[PDB]
């Protein structure tokens, strides 16, 4: 349970930094 | 038209274990099974899934010791690895599609098969491998990808 939506928050946050390294 | 869902979910499984490949080789046990490619790695595939391994690469180090934290408390194993799969993948793409998401997921199936090999002494590489796909699949993403042009779309933003 908590571990998997911290894991989530963590790859949201991943994927916005990516947005802006491919931009 | 456009190219069709399954084409995605063919260039998916290129762009995924081309990824895997390179980035396990920029991070530097290997799970033998890395070395095993759908297609020649100089494919068009193979040339994206590179780029995106290299791309990525310093913001996933500067993630590492939070998700290893994270992985080690969840304990992935072949016996919960779907079950959590399913659950983070569908929280990151909660409240849409974007590229960023979408290479991201990448990144979460190379740090899951590694785990589970790694700590789970289990090859589970080419269950991950079907996870990503078939997620895309399911949840838009391979139609939205296939829409903008396919994978080559994520290098030309």
């Amino acid at each position: 349970a908590p571990y998997l939506e911290q894991v989530a928050r963590t790859l949201r946050k991943i994927g916005e930094e990516i947005n802006e390294a491919l931009r | 038209g456009s190219m069709s869902e399954e084409q995605v979910a063919q260039d998916t499984e290129e762009v995924f274990r081309s990824y895997v490949f390179y980035r396990h080789q920029q991070e530097q046990p290997a799970d033998p099974e890395m070395v095993t490619l759908p297609l020649q790695p100089s494919s068009t595939m193979g040339q994206v899934g590179r780029q995106l391994a290299i791309i990525g690469d310093d913001i996933n180090r500067r993630y590492d010791s939070e998700f290893q934290t994270m992985l080690q408390h969840l304990q992935p194993t072949a016996e919960n690895a779907y079950e959590y799969f399913t659950k983070i993948a569908t929280s990151l793409f909660e409240s849409g599609i974007n590229w960023g998401r979408v290479v991201a997921l990448l990144g979460f199936g190379y740090r899951l098969a590694l785990h589970v090999y790694q700590h789970g002494l289990t090859g589970f590489l080419g269950q991950v491998t079907r996870f990503v796909v078939d997620f895309m699949l399911h949840h838009s993403i391979a139609r939205w990808i296939a829409q903008r042009g396919g994978w080559v779309a994520a290098l030309n933003l």
